[PDB]
């Protein structure tokens, strides 16, 4: 199939990029160095609530770093030209290039999470090995959620710019709308308001930024603390189940993948 | 017949960038698209490739669809200008064009040793110079034995030696049987290695056909220059009572000025008789015929040197 | 050293009672016999400026109107200006003016003795080492002290060892300490003002007594001192701008920056409704003095609200209700009185200030803001401290800024 | 005369780059130095410049030593592949190098007209082509009155017309005095306007001198193209036998090498025996010059489709 | 003087620059909203502002100036001036000056609205301690962003590729703000043994950002010294500048 073959090369061209190798590392020594210090204290319910907000400013920056020059780094250095007169459609060498950007996040947070596992299976004496493993396993199969939304995000902004100086500055500004931006926005809304602008429209709100829909989908068992919350404190007024979360989570990549497709289709 | 662009007048925001040309092209000939870099040369070389749709007419490469799979898998191109993947090694993206196309895999190690590249094969494409990346170019455009090249100016940034060498492989392709369309912009040093050539401007196609077929239609002057010839007589001054002017050089020799209609009959006046003695012509180029077409319609010439 | 019988009384009303007429006197009096003797406000009983000026030692005795003026210095002989002996037991010192250099009301052994209304200004020029105390009390079983107004004497309202007496609506400006309590268990205090003081309520060592609607305005260094109190109340005091200085002695506390209330080893006490305002510190809590009911009190205004050296969660909400904070960025979706997320006072680099002085140089750098930031994305690294979940939203001493 | 180089040595740590260099251009003439792109010709080129210091040698720069302040103020130079400043102006880049160069500002604007960029100026220099970029480089060179100009690569991505209008301004150049360098690589299109070549391999400077000079220097053959002949076959193992080496170009052409005492009598047997519809003999070109050259120092040629 | 007519080109391609007037506005804009936040709910907010400018104008200052050597040998443009009549001193010093005038009017568009939202919001602010405060201010805050002009000029002449020099700009931007003063801590709350206090006042001159803040913060040093090492930073490291410049 044509959709491996050029997922391939991505495989093998993220791999050697530097700047990726540096914040995955990053991510792996953050996700031992917190459970680390989680450990020694005891709790539980702030390693969960600090280990997904780890990912939330990592891998977003993964992805985003990765692919924010898939399109337009191809455009303006001549090689996507020459990659339509091969027997190609312009929705595989996206979806290609998704199954191989895709497989480094996969496999940045499976080195990230699958070390910061050892670091408490091998820390923590008599902990429970099945609470681990499923606690963990949450993790790691909507990190790399997470990861791709902000990947098929980032095929939004690169067809759409013309030019790779600029597309930086998209990708550079969805990291700081998404990530800290959105949650600051909230919170300087239900303080200038004092909580009475709408009881049941703001739990909505957290359903558009699926930095929220992650946290809400790993703080789920584990709530403890509400100033470990914060502003995922109106999760608990959501009266949605934890299934439509991770539909929510899939509806963001595959409607943020269609706009990447229908933006490339006349690019 | 390779390629039969036949009634094609393409547009795009009505403006009409490429009006009415009847483009044929053989099956062993290496034509040359010489326009501007404006609408005609590189709207026109985009639908031989079909990425991009015909407004009102059929074009027909290697007789089938323009977009289909299976003749772009018998096809070769190379842009203008690339510079690949500069993480990636020179073998590798060769090698993954190797799945692309779906040559085998035998073939990207003996075009690395066709192209000279095996001596900087294995090393990352950031420190290429620009000739070994039209190096590495090239060698991806000949993957899979292909039916029609399609080269825009694949010369650029090139030693002069490998130039000359480039030509020599195309020289391999023609006997082989493959079409092959150049569109260049360095026109004296492309004209000794093509077939025929098609000048197009202002979107519509100006003239088409051979060098010789161009000099015939369009009448430029020629350089005959004659030494060693006859008693620098009324053999000199015939010529201007036949309908030329003769340049009396000193040392018997005549620059003979004619009109390219009566080319070859000035040849055997002279060849015919006993005293030719090593002389040597001097043909219009291909500069000279394409500053020629745009003064049927279009542009002007220049003032005091500008431009 | 005359006596009370050797002036000129006019008798009022017989059952014992003398009214003294307008006119000075001069020397000590002593008052053996229970004579409820009155004043015309023109009697200005001016002791010469030794010895206690007017001693009682007969029980039942209602002195009232009288002015007296320059009595002894010697605290060790305890010069007062009316010493009550333990035999003198119930009596009543009504709306007296009293300037002298010594103890204004010196008791000691005594029982169910008032004294109500004075008006006791002790010094002007003594370096509040030697002024004498105001309301002096020494091991007094049911005392009544009222309404008076204590002025530039030293340390104030002195009690020692007094079990059960009030101290009921008592001005006291420009003093040492306002009111000092030494192991006067089972106490109360209601509504007392101190202003201008180097320590407003020193709370020695005395258990199960009750401080209530006490004002402190403007004090300095302490607003409210409490030392080894236990299963006491603590319920309205206002304490306001409790600036920085010293008391020049540094005797029994040390100089500081201005708290507004300092907890020091008290286990049990319940501190409801308080407001403590404008400090630099709002409330000091050290680490022997934990687990007690804190919850309902307005911190307003300070510029640190809760000092607490330690690595023990406090929990700060007693039913669920929790304190009021000025600097409380929350919000309130289901309406009720109670904010939604808890309130962390101290963040860690709240505590490596307390712990490291030297880094109030890079107290103003980006990371150090980086640091604030980080504590509030990763909560593995918070220290446990002093929170308080659900805190109020509005002021709840609606009342005490009248 | 304007440069003067008389027995440089250039080199970076023992390994002599530029081995013993021995130039005298003229104050009127045009050169060219022709080169492969290692350092052959790139060291030459900054010598001439202030850019290094002979290592054992000594330039005279106009008889000057080429740093002086007063020697730069009449010397353009125009590198390759130069993008300027893009979020400026075309006009205010020009101004930019006006007051830099001395020039005054009432230049600027006949410089913008004289390379054809006033429609274009006024506007963003990244919203500019390669040819059009290429005509700001060569308008800042022209500034003051520049008595010497290195025009590295010159006409690289521009249009025909305005390559051979280039040329056109050259030879107003030359004529006012001003000695001008070309170093190209494309060597057909500047074969018409070298004065005199300077061509030299990796290491030494192998040959100087005119056209006339190299070609009687150098005993190469000459190229002879019938166009139109009858049968291919026929003809192609008639010179074959004869010592000729000929290939087959289309259904109907041919190019015969001679040996030039071969090149009279072999033209009468096509005019005679046969008809061609054309006949063009081509002189040993720079480009065939610069093949001998290189095989008479440096390495053997390349098998026969490789580079 | 040639100094200057290169200043004008980097005058007119820095204020055309769309990464720098987006920071530069975003700087103006968080500038009032402390100073918002500061007055409706003057050494209060100066200090909350010095925590703005020690943020922000070392990252104004490494947009401008990580590509002014390094971008311009890449462009070609740095072979092309090197044969005009000009010495290599005089494109630095002169990109200096150019540089320099943009961010010391990027202080007068950032603090210059900032001291507009306090001296008319807050009606009564005494401006004669606040032209002297802000006049303090507005100094410190450009010379602190020409120490950063100045090392991003050092950083530029060493690399080769334009890709490198912001890979190492961000690299000098975390070190100078807020690493040096993360590994201050680190030998304050780790070591107490073997790491003497009163050594610390001498490490604050190690670090530009460092004597950005005590000269708002007015201390065991005077003023003058902390003005001579503040200028110290930029002398020392234009002269290194100039010095890998002539090494190319
Ligand atoms: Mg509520």
């Amino acid at each position: 199939n044509q959709v491996w073959n050029i997922a391939r090369k991505e495989l093998s061209d993220g791999l050697r990029n530097r700047w990726l190798l540096a914040i995955s590392l990053l991510f792996a020594v953050l996700a031992v160095g917190i459970a680390w210090l989680g450990a020694a204290a005891s709790s539980i319910p702030a390693t969960i609530a600090s280990l997904a907000s780890l990912a939330t400013f990592l891998m977003p920056l993964i992805a985003l770093l990765l692919a924010y020059d898939a399109i337009v780094g191809e455009d303006e250095g001549g090689t996507l030209m020459l990659l339509l007169t091969y027997p190609l459609g312009r929705g595989q060498i996206l979806l290609g290039k998704f199954v191989g950007h895709g497989l480094i996040l996969a496999l940045a947070v499976l080195i990230g999470f699958g070390c910061a596992a050892l670091a408490i299976a091998l820390l923590v004496e008599g902990v429970e090995l099945g609470m681990l493993f499923w606690a963990f396993g949450r993790f790691m199969i909507s990190s790399t959620l997470l990861g791709w939304v902000f990947l098929a995000f980032a095929y939004v902004l690169s067809g759409k710019v013309n030019e790779k100086s600029s597309a930086a500055g998209l990708a550079l500004g969805v990291w700081f709308l998404f990530v800290l931006v959105f949650d600051l926005v909230l919170l300087a809304l239900l303080v200038l308001s004092e909580g009475k602008f709408n009881p049941e429209l703001l739990p909505w709100l957290l359903l558009l930024n699926p930095t929220d829909i992650y946290r809400l989908i790993n703080l789920s068992g584990f709530e403890g603390s509400g100033s470990a919350m914060g502003v995922l404190s109106l999760g608990a007024d959501l009266p949605v189940p934890a299934a439509v979360l991770w539909l929510c989570l899939l509806a963001w990549i595959g409607v943020s993948l269609l706009l990447a497709y229908a933006i490339f289709r006349r690019r | 017949n390779a390629v039969e662009i036949q009634g094609v007048s393409q547009r795009y925001g009505s403006m009409t960038v490429l009006h009415d040309l009847n483009l044929n092209l053989g099956e062993g000939e290496v034509l040359g698209l010489f326009g501007h870099n404006g609408a005609g040369k590189t709207t026109s070389m985009k639908l031989i490739l079909g990425l991009l749709s015909p407004s009102e007419g059929q074009v027909k490469v290697l007789g089938r669809a323009p977009n289909d799979p299976q003749v772009r898998r018998q096809l070769g191109y190379l842009p203008e200008n690339v510079t690949f993947y500069p993480q990636l090694s020179g073998r590798e993206t060769l090698r993954h064009f190797a799945r692309l196309k779906g040559a085998a895999l035998t073939q990207v190690d003996e075009l690395l040793e066709q192209v000279g590249l095996a001596h900087a094969a294995d090393r990352r494409v950031k420190t290429y110079s620009k000739g070994m990346r039209q190096r590495l170019g090239l060698a991806q455009a000949l993957l899979g034995e292909p039916r029609l090249l399609l080269l825009d100016e694949p010369t650029v940034g090139l030693d002069p030696i490998a130039t000359q060498d480039l030509y020599l492989l195309i020289d391999r392709l023609r006997q082989r049987g493959t079409s092959i369309i150049l569109c260049s912009h360095v026109l004296p040093g492309v004209e000794a290695h093509i077939n025929r050539a098609a000048i197009l401007a202002k979107g519509c196609l100006q003239a088409v056909g051979s060098l010789s077929q161009l000099r015939a239609e369009a009448g430029l002057p020629v350089r005959i220059r004659a030494s060693g010839i006859s008693e620098r007589d009324s053999w000199l001054q015939r010529w201007t009572d036949a309908g030329h002017s003769a340049r009396g050089l000193s040392e018997s020799s005549i620059e003979v000025v004619a009109v390219n209609g009566h080319k070859l009959v000035l040849l055997r006046q002279l060849l015919g008789e006993g005293e030719p003695e090593d002389i040597e012509i001097h043909q219009p180029s291909l500069e000279d015929l394409y500053r020629y077409y745009m003064e049927r319609a279009g542009d002007v010439r220049a003032q005091e040197g500008r431009l | 050293a005359p006596q009370s019988i050797t002036t000129l009384p006019l008798q009022p009303d017989g059952e014992n009672r003398w009214r003294l007429p307008a006119g000075e006197y001069q020397g000590q009096f002593t008052i053996e016999q229970p004579m409820q003797l009155r004043c015309e406000p023109g009697a200005v009983i001016q002791s010469q400026g030794q010895g206690s000026s007017l001693l009682i030692s007969a029980p039942d005795v209602l002195v009232e109107g009288c002015t007296l003026y320059e009595w002894g210095s010697d605290l060790t002989a305890m010069d007062s200006a009316v010493f009550i002996l333990p035999a003198a037991e119930r009596a009543q010192i009504s709306n007296n003016r009293m300037r002298g250099p010594g103890f204004g009301v010196f008791v000691d052994g005594t029982r169910d003795v008032q004294v109500i209304g004075n008006e006791i200004d002790g010094d002007a020029g003594v370096r509040s080492q030697d002024r004498g105390n105001g309301i002096h009390l020494f091991a007094v079983s049911g005392a009544r002290v009222l309404h008076n107004h204590v002025r530039n004497a030293r340390d104030g309202i002195y009690i020692d060892t007094s079990n059960g007496n009030h101290l009921e609506g008592n001005v006291i400006e420009d003093v040492r300490y306002g009111v000092h309590y030494m192991f006067a268990n089972e106490n109360s205090l209601i509504d007392n003002v101190t202003r201008r003081t180097r320590t407003g309520y020193a709370l020695m060592q005395s258990r199960k007594l009750t401080v209530t609607g006490n004002r402190s305005e403007q004090d300095q260094n302490y607003g409210i001192l409490m030392n080894y109190i236990t299963y006491s109340t603590i319920t309205g005091n206002f304490v306001s701008d409790v600036q920085r200085g010293d008391t020049g002695g540094d005797s029994m506390i040390s100089g500081g920056e201005g708290k507004a209330l300092f907890i020091y080893n008290s286990l049990f006490n319940t501190i409801e409704n308080n407001h403590f305002e404008k400090s630099s510190l709002g409330i000091h809590l050290t680490a022997g003095s934990e687990d007690n009911r804190i919850s309902g009190n307005a911190f307003v205004g300070n510029q640190q609200q809760v000092k607490y050296v330690a690595s023990r969660t406090q929990e700060w909400s007693v039913d669920g209700r929790g304190n009021y904070w000025s600097d409380y960025l929350g919000w309130d979706r289901n309406n009720d009185g109670l904010g939604d997320i808890a309130y962390e006072p101290n963040d860690n680099v709240d505590r490596l200030l307390w712990l490291y002085p030297q880094v109030r140089l890079l107290m103003n750098s980006p990371s150090i803001e980086v640091l604030r930031w980080v504590q509030r994305a990763f909560p593995v690294i918070k220290s446990p401290g002093v929170q308080d979940s659900h805190p109020l939203m509005k002021l709840p001493t609606e009342k005490l800024l009248t």
